[PDB]
C-alpha cells in the first residue's frame, strides 16, 4: 500500500461509482417507458396466442433468440443462450435465428455454421411492431420451410424477477391444418397463409415487448448494485488511506527523532 | 556459488549492532549505509579473467519480502546490486 496507488484506486471507483450511478439511471428511463409500453403488448400478446392454447397444436415427424446488443443487464443473455444450448442438442434439423447482436457472439463459436439470420441494434431504440414485421419477413423470404419452431425470452414479472419462457410457434402451414383444426369451418387452405404470418408477427413482437422490458430492468438492477457496490469501496479505501497517510507521516517523524535522539 | 539465505535477516542482525553501538539509525531504523553492507559482499562474487586464474565465485542473495512489496526500500536496495 502506498499513497501512489491508493489515490490512484479511488480515483478510478469514483468514476465507477459515477458511471454506473447513471447507468442505472439511463436503464431506469428506459425500463419505466417499457414497463408502460408493455402493459398493452400483453394483451396483445394474450390475444394473439388464444387459439393455440384453446385447441391443442401438435406436429407430425426453428429457434428463436430474443435479448438484445448491450450487455451488463446481469443474466438476460446469458439465460436465454442456456435454453438455447438445451435444445441445440436435445433436438431433428435445428436452425437458428438470434435476435440482438449479444446472441450472435456468446452462442455462436458453438454452433457458428447452424445461423440463418442475426439482427442489429436491438434494446438501442424501443421495440415496434415494424421492428417485428422486418422480422417476419426475413423470415419467410428465407428458402427454410420450417416444420415447427420455438421461440426464447425474458418474461417480465418485476423489477428484479423475470423468467426465461419458450412458447412453440405452430407456424407451418402444412400443419395448421390437424385434426383439432376440425373443428373449425369456413377457412380456406390461403387465409391461413394470411393468419399464420400474422400471428407470427405478433408473438415476436410480443417476445420482443418482454424482453426489452426486462432487460433494461435488470440492468437498473445490476448498475444500482454495481454503483453502491463502488459507494461502499470508496467509503473503504478512503479511510484506509487515511490511516497510511497518518502512518506514513508519523513514522516519517520517528525515523527523524530516532536519529535525533542518538547524538 | 554462495547462497546467501538470507539477507534480510543479516540486515535485522546489523541494524541491532548499529543501534546497540550508539550509532544513529536513517530510513527504516536501519543504518545509513544498510546499502554499503550487501553491496560491499555482492561484489567480491565475481567473474575473473585467465590471467587472474579464470576461477569465480557466483551469489544467489535471498531476501524475504513482506506481503509481496518488492518495490519496496530494502528488496529494490539488494535489486540494485545484483
Amino acid at each position: 500500500a502506498t499513497l501512489k496507488d491508493i489515490t490512484r484506486r479511488l480515483k478510478s471507483i469514483k468514476n465507477i461509482q459515477k458511471i454506473t450511478k447513471s447507468m442505472k439511471m439511463v436503464a431506469a428511463a428506459k425500463y419505466a417507458r417499457a414497463e408502460r409500453e408493455l402493459k398493452p403488448a400483453r394483451v396483445y400478446g394474450v390475444g394473439s396466442l388464444a387459439l393455440y392454447e384453446k385447441a391443442d397444436i401438435k406436429t407430425p415427424e426453428l429457434i428463436i433468440g430474443v435479448s438484445s446488443d448491450r450487455g451488463l443487464c446481469g443474466a438476460i443473455h446469458s439465460s436465454v443462450a442456456k435454453q438455447m444450448k438445451s435444445e441445440a442438442a436435445n433436438l431433428k434439423e435445428v436452425k437458428i435465428i438470434g435476435v440482438g447482436d449479444k446472441i450472435r457472439s456468446i452462442l455462436h463459436r458453438t454452433h457458428s455454421d447452424q445461423f440463418l439470420v442475426t439482427f442489429k441494434e436491438v434494446g438501442r431504440r424501443p421495440p415496434t411492431f415494424g421492428d417485428a414485421s422486418v422480422i417476419a419477413l426475413e423470415l419467410l423470404n428465407s428458402g427454410y420451410e420450417f416444420d415447427e419452431g420455438s421461440i426464447i425470452f425474458n418474461r417480465f414479472r418485476s423489477v428484479i424477477s423475470y423468467k426465461t419462457e419458450e412458447k412453440p410457434i405452430f407456424s407451418l402451414d402444412t400443419i395448421s391444418s390437424a385434426e383439432s383444426m376440425s373443428i373449425y369451418d369456413d377457412i380456406d387452405a390461403d387465409v391461413l397463409r394470411n393468419y399464420q404470418e400474422y400471428s407470427l408477427a405478433n408473438i415476436i413482437y410480443y417476445s420482443l415487448k418482454e424482453s426489452t422490458t426486462s432487460e433494461q430492468s435488470a440492468r437498473m438492477t445490476a448498475m444500482d448494485n454495481a454503483s453502491k457496490n463502488a459507494s461502499e469501496m470508496i467509503d473503504k479505501l478512503t479511510l484506509t488511506f487515511n490511516r497510511t497517510r497518518q502512518a506514513v507521516i508519523t513514522k516519517e517523524l520517528i525515523e527523524i527523532i530516532s536519529g535525533a535522539a542518538a547524538l | 556459488l554462495i547462497i546467501y539465505d538470507d539477507l534480510s535477516k543479516q540486515a535485522v542482525a546489523y541494524r541491532q549492532m548499529s543501534l546497540l553501538l550508539r550509532r544513529p539509525p536513517g530510513r527504516e531504523a536501519y543504518p545509513g549505509d544498510v546499502f554499503y553492507l550487501h553491496s560491499r559482499l555482492l561484489e567480491r562474487a565475481a567473474k575473473m579473467n585467465d590471467a587472474f586464474g579464470g576461477g569465480s565465485l557466483t551469489a544467489l542473495p535471498v531476501i524475504e519480502t513482506q506481503a509481496g512489496d518488492v518495490s519496496a526500500y530494502i528488496p529494490t536496495n539488494v535489486i540494485s546490486i545484483t
